[PDB]
């Protein structure tokens, strides 16, 4: 079994901007190895074929080096249509690919607005209540969420969401649910989201007190 | 130009049989090695099989060895994946793959991929969404922008469309991808931007459609008074 | 029968 593990997992990186990925294989493949790029919701393109050779079609801004166990895929210049994720793949022994590198686009940092909604009375009939907190349009993506109940933090039972790259204008938004019965709702009082970001000099907390909604 | 069109993805139940199609154009389908490829956020790309061009010569990764079968009709210029006691490490975006041409290399990978087909292993039944309302209210609004939504929870299988104002309103919108919850059901959320200043004067309906169950939901968001 | 050997016709 022939192991492929790449370097960077994640890349971030303006238009223009010179851009190199690494890939390490278990042991030598020679040069059967080939690049792939994949973008949301597509399949995997064929970029660069036997290490160095590019495919048709192919841009020469992308170029692939090395033999052995160690290989690497060069973007010389950052085109807008070049941020997707990267698949090393070796071909020696059956195929396997490595875990792949998503370059994702470099902006201005945009701090997120937060909003907080409460449960709806219609579900609350029905035994269940989800708290939403909406992060809108930052960057860059790593925002972080946390359910403070009565000061107390929580685990389990909150799902995060989070948009692809917007296409306009290369910000993010995010929404962290929180689902718990009525019984555990009507427990406690106080319920709030705090919300950590690069945007924002201090943390943001968005809180309402069961009742008051 | 060549292209290659999977088919027969689906729900499924588990240990249950199905059986995936893959549809050739723009080459000699008959003279080349085919592949099939699988992708899941658990295990990443992964290689299924690969069957000769005469569908002779099979060979099989050991994840799926002994319960996936692969097979191909040349004169229908199709491939085939006969998918046998189907567990929950299945589900998956299945893609179908052309061997690489013929040359004096000694080995040889894969050039053109399909578009994939995706395999759901879930023992759930097709329910339709509970569409909640997200209020504005002062807890969701910044500067003069004000945030409203819809939750639509608790559905299945994918997907749910979801537009505003029957399709007039396309600006400030956010309908994020659903995420399945430790029910086996999907809740996403569909979210809009608006001037506060028009709550009062402006009615906001978020329109739910889920086609597997029919269910069409008209929702008015009203704010909270909190 | 080696996998990755020339899976094509000829």
């Amino acid at each position: 079994d022939i192991q492929m593990t790449q370097s960077p997992s994640t890349l971030s990186a303006s238009v223009g901007d010179r851009v190199t990925i690494t890939c390490r294989a278990s042991q030598s493949i020679a040069s059967w190895l080939a690049w792939y790029q994949q973008k949301p919701g597509k399949a995997p393109k064929l970029l660069i074929y036997k290490a160095s050779s590019l495919e048709s079609g192919v841009p020469s801004r992308f170029s692939g080096s090395g033999s052995g166990t160690e290989f690497t895929l060069t973007i010389s210049s950052l085109h807008p249509d070049d941020f997707a994720t990267y698949f090393c793949q070796q071909f020696t022994s059956y195929w396997t690919f490595g875990q792949g590198t998503k370059v994702e686009i470099k902006r201005t940092v945009a701090a997120p607005s937060v909003f907080i909604f409460p449960p709806s009375d219609e579900q609350l009939k029905s035994g269940t209540a989800s708290v939403v907190c909406l992060l809108n349009n930052f960057y860059p993506r790593e925002a972080k969420v946390q359910w403070k109940v009565d000061n107390a933090l929580q685990s389990g039972n909150s799902q995060e969401s989070v948009t692809e790259q917007d296409s306009k204008d290369s910000t993010y938004s995010l929404s962290s649910t929180l689902t718990l019965s009525k019984a555990d709702y009507e427990k406690h009082k106080v319920y709030a989201c705090e919300v950590t970001h690069q945007g924002l000099s201090s943390p943001v907390t968005k809180s309402f007190n069961r009742g008051e909604c | 130009q060549v292209l290659l069109v999977e088919s027969g993805g689906g729900v499924v139940q588990p240990g249950t049989s199905l059986r995936l199609s893959c549809v050739a154009s723009g080459f000699s389908f008959s003279t080349y090695g085919m592949h099939w490829v699988r992708q899941s956020p658990g295990k990443g790309l992964e290689w299924v099989a690969i069957i000769w061009y005469d569908g002779g010569n099979k060979f099989y990764a050991d994840s799926v060895q002994g319960r996936f079968t692969v097979s191909r009709d040349n004169s229908k210029n199709t491939l085939y994946l006969q998918m046998n006691s189907l567990r929950a490490e299945d589900t998956a975006v299945y893609y179908c793959a052309k061997a690489y041409r013929t040359s004096l290399d000694k080995k040889y990978g894969m050039d053109v991929w399909g578009q994939g087909t995706t395999v759901t292993v879930s023992s759930a039944s097709t329910k339709g969404p509970s569409v909640f309302p997200l209020a504005p209210s002062s807890k969701s609004t910044s500067g003069g922008t004000a945030a409203l939504g819809c939750l639509v929870k608790d559905y299945f299988p994918e997907p749910v469309t979801v537009s505003w104002n029957s399709g007039a309103l396309t600006s400030g919108v956010h309908t994020f991808p659903a995420v399945l919850q430790s029910s086996g059901l999907y809740s996403l959320s569909s979210v809009v931007t608006v001037p506060s200043s028009s709550l009062g004067t402006q009615t906001y309906i978020c329109n739910v459609n889920h086609k597997p169950s029919n269910t069409k939901v008209d929702k008015k968001v009203e704010p909270k008074s909190c | 029968a080696n996998p990755n050997v020339d899976p094509n016709a000829n």
